[PDB]
């Protein structure tokens, strides 16, 4: 059976221990030829594998040249967010520009940035470089910690980065996050992808290529897109509202077994009139997908307990009675 | 990228099998 | 309306600018003669009062007359905690002195005790010293964080601290709070203390002074003391457990009204079967306390919500039903 | 405010006192100018005026007419159920012509077929005659009571009747109220239609005419209907089926207001997916419908209580927390 | 394994099968020689034994001497209940004097008096007469019906009656069983009783005797007697609350293997402070009760189900998670 | 047959009120 | 009565083991 | 201690009050 960790703990001791000296090369990538990339690239590196579970996040000061690609991209896109955006991404970035200082002439930290996140939707980030496998990156998500990098993409092609860096994730990911709904909703896809076997964390991990970085909502009357790498690139943003590529209703079996392709737009999209109908259906899907056990996340001490025995289960039914008790009591106080 | 992902999982996990 | 704050955030930041410049006094206790101690107390102070919420513990190092009287008194109170003890005391301190380090000779420092009981039990200390009000200090056990302060006890009384200190909190209280149900009753108190009024301050307060630093309890057969004072008092510990003291079944509104002495050892004390006991009855006496609303914790977010109108109790009621039917399915899998 | 009931109780009082003597004329409809079938009519009626809540059913005997009419139409529908039925209907009779003895050449009586709903489904039978208003009828649903009558169609129009007779409601109606989800579902479109205004009495029978005497659903991989008049009219039944007519998605809102048509087939189907789709819709309707007060069904008491304060609330809530306890422990014995 | 029914259906059909022809001797007893005594119980015995389940309660007249026992034991007992009397005994038969006929004058019959029961507290009765065993007798209080028998005790010795009779259970029993929380913790009994073995239907059958029979609550800040027992005897009336027996507080083992005694009063009591106390208490002395399973009643169908997988336990969920989101958007409508 | 009865009652409702 | 009852149905039980 | 606290709390509270 695939090991998992059961708690943040071993997720940093094991993972950080197994895995060392890991440099990425990225060297066919547009760039990455300059010794300074290469410097920023170590900096990452030493700064993210030394980096230990609940220690505030380093901050990491910013050249021209970054910060130059900030303003650019963020005055652009923010003037093009005002359409193709969602709801709750529109507001995210509102309140975060006025109290986290996005903005094209600033740019933000990690550390400020993260304590937001966990204190209003309970989300932190953990500045990882390098290459992700798939178990690792969806346990993370399971806690509800999005794996992040500090470095941005390449200045020699601001308008789309052939890898993901901070402001992929910035813009196309925190937003989404911030969700309440949609926080949960991704909760529920970590907590299933924990104990996926080989091909289980194939097929769970491409709904999240096919939901997370692309996907398209209905509300409001007019169809909108959530997914980071829409709203990530420019190009892209405009043509995943396009009528060219392929539009299809959101289907768990459909995104986990459609082709893809890789360096190139997307045609095919998976769309969902709302986000709790993605929720429900992930959640059958997850039921439907053998395990042997189940999952449970416990807030009060961001813990994982497995779920094979009635014992685990009745622990856990006795805290969801009392929280009842609690609630009944404070109703016949009011009123 | 998740296809590069779930053929390295793969091959990873069935190299040891062989 | 008494004002009390919604979250963590104000609560750092508004106790921490209208209060300032509070240093204590201490003169007519025992010792606080010696500058040096003096200077421990601005020491303690400066460190508490410019902490923000959110930062790590910082580290205080320790002179040899604290390390000493810490390895006397962890000596001796360890060859007695084999009798009048409880049985999550027990384990207490034998998990954490095999991890968290407690020995006479080694006297652990905060971050790394703090990091310990926020992983299992999620709780979190802030050093706080000087004098701490009842709205504030019933306000951070709302939200699970417990109060405590860095120095420790005079070394001219090591077997008693006329003013509490970190041993005191650390081996009264760091047992109890490790205690899951313990800590949810805990937690409770918090909920039902914030918005009480000037007197319903008092009455709840009451019952901590009486449940909390002095306790008794009827398990395996055997009466054992759990509260703070007991089994911070070597004095006291035989005390309790001696007929001599009246001891009474664990009443709220006795504990609430019945008359108390200071700088003398307690004649009176109440006894619960079982912390469950103690937990309804107090939530029942919290819905007979007058209140235009009530309370709720989200530990997602580590957050407060008031409970003043049905669509909050609502949106909390959704939250509710989604975990049942997440069980649900995997009890479904399971089996 | 109207006026509704609260219980079975005054439902066969206060309409049995203020409704009396109330023959139904129907004579210029296809036949009803024989003696016989007027002499049966006022025979019904004593029957059913007479009839007091929770006496027996009455027993009637058959001539040759009705018999007959019963095994030509028992032997040609039941060689059509085989198509455009559905699955729970399938079972519905087979089960029933096991047990109730549902056959050609006999055709079963209404305090056997009573009893059997009521003991597997909790359905009893209120055998009522003449003319039956809106809210009653409604009411009637919302305690799981479905009105019929005793008589049959008239001899004359053996394919179809113009008005709803017993082997109508038998066929059409008997098979779909013994589906559990079924029966909640018609059981809370009754609660909804209590105190319903007049407009929204309308609005929520509207549903019931376009829904439950005429619906279909996907299930299986193929289209089927379970509405009483198209599984009741077997030249309707294979119209509903047929593309000629107009088929559409399930609507609350677009049934209430989609015109209807009388003495002539249907053109407009609703089709819902599933009959759960159909439930929470119109929960969500009904919730949306405006009413002072809310309502809740107590089958322990077969009583209906108001629901407009918390403390109502909290007294169904105290009974739930109740069972999940109950359950909690069973849980625990078991395994 | 013991074997149990399932529902009513098979309860009356195998019941009143295998048993036939079972008259009654009690020769010994005080009385029972007169012919006419004779008669009256073969009157009951063979409207006992012929009736089925679902029928009305056939009518029995009554002679010049039940009568006059009857106003006699009336009068005497009501002029008594006003002290030794519970709460909820009081409005009892203030209610039922007032609607179902309770008077000296008038003894009521059984079906008047069971639509009544059924109607508020959702109770039957069946009269049955002759012996009766323990699992048949505890099936039926699982099921909610309580046997009956429609004779009186004789006329030699109205005080008290050797066996019991239809105006120990009128008195005793039915006032309690009224009481909508004494109600579900009589059905909870009920239901641990099916499935018993040997020794536990013993067990559990003590209980009753114990507490239903004979028992004693303090409530408003008296102690009141509530067993049938205590409220049935004169003699035992006045001696229950008497300080010459032995009083004890509830214990489920205690009265389980408390010794017992016949013809004579009793001298060991139980005392519960509230009902819900001795609810929960039992139903974690039924968890502490070994079972290969659980047992489930369905109000809707008055069908009882065995619990004995997670599949049947996530059918009874789905059910009760449907109905907090009916509460939820009722109350999202109220207010 | 709703249509008839969906009239009647409103009609019979605003009877009265005139 | 219930010792009786307790009795009867143990004797009963056991009468078939032997 | 908790004495003293109750006191300062109903003090502090009534001094504003007069
Ligand atoms: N494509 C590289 C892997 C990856 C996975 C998820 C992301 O959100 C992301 O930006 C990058
Ligand atoms: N007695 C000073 C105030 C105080 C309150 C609670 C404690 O646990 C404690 O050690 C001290
Ligand atoms: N159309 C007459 C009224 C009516 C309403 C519902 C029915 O199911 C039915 O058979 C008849
Ligand atoms: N003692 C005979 C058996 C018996 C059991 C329960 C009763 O309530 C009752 O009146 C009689
Ligand atoms: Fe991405
Ligand atoms: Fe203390
Ligand atoms: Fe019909
Ligand atoms: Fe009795």
């Amino acid at each position: 059976v695939p090991w998992f960790p059961r708690k943040v703990s071993e997720l940093d001791k094991c993972h950080h221990l197994v895995t060392k000296f890991d440099p990425d090369l990225d060297l066919d990538h547009p760039g990455f030829s300059d010794q300074v990339y290469r410097q920023r690239r170590k900096l990452i590196a030493e700064i993210a594998f030394q980096y230990r579970h609940g220690d505030p996040i380093p901050r990491v000061e910013y050249t021209a040249e970054e910060i130059a690609t900030w303003k650019e991209v963020y005055t652009t896109l923010k003037g093009l967010y005002a359409t193709h955006a969602c709801g709750e991404h529109l507001e995210a970035f509102a309140l975060l520009e006025r109290f986290s200082g996005y903005r094209e002439d600033n740019i933000p930290q990690l550390e400020d940035v993260s304590r937001f996140l966990k204190e209003r939707t309970g989300f932190q980030l953990r500045p990882v470089a390098g290459l992700l496998s798939a178990r690792d990156f969806l346990a993370s998500l399971a806690f509800r910690v999005f794996q992040c990098t500090q470095y941005i993409r390449h200045a020699s092609s601001p308008m789309h980065s052939p890898e993901p860096d901070c402001c992929h994730e910035l813009l196309g990911h925190v937003p989404m996050l911030a969700d309440r709904t949609f926080a949960q909703f991704s909760q529920d896809i970590g907590l299933a992808s924990l104990g996926a076997s080989d091909e289980e964390i194939e097929k769970l991990s491409t709904l999240y290529w096919f939901t997370v970085e692309f996907g398209l909502c209905k509300q409001n009357g007019e169809v909108k897109a959530y997914g980071a790498g829409l709203l990530s690139s420019y190009g892209e943003l405009l043509h995943c509202l396009s009528e060219e590529p392929e539009i299809r209703a959101f289907d768990p079996e459909a995104a986990a077994v459609q082709p893809y392709q890789d360096q190139t737009y997307q045609s095919v999209y998976f769309v969902s009139e709302s986000f709790s109908d993605a929720k429900d259906k992930l959640r059958s899907y997850a039921s439907r997908i053998q395990r042997p056990f189940s999952v449970k996340f416990d807030p009060y001490t961001l813990a994982i307990d497995v779920l094979d025995s009635p014992q685990a289960v009745r622990r856990s039914l006795e805290g969801v009675q009392d929280e009842l008790d609690t609630l009944a009591h404070a109703l016949s106080a009011i009123g | 990228s998740l296809i590069e992902d779930a053929r390295k999982e793969r091959e990873a996990a069935v190299a040891a099998a062989a």
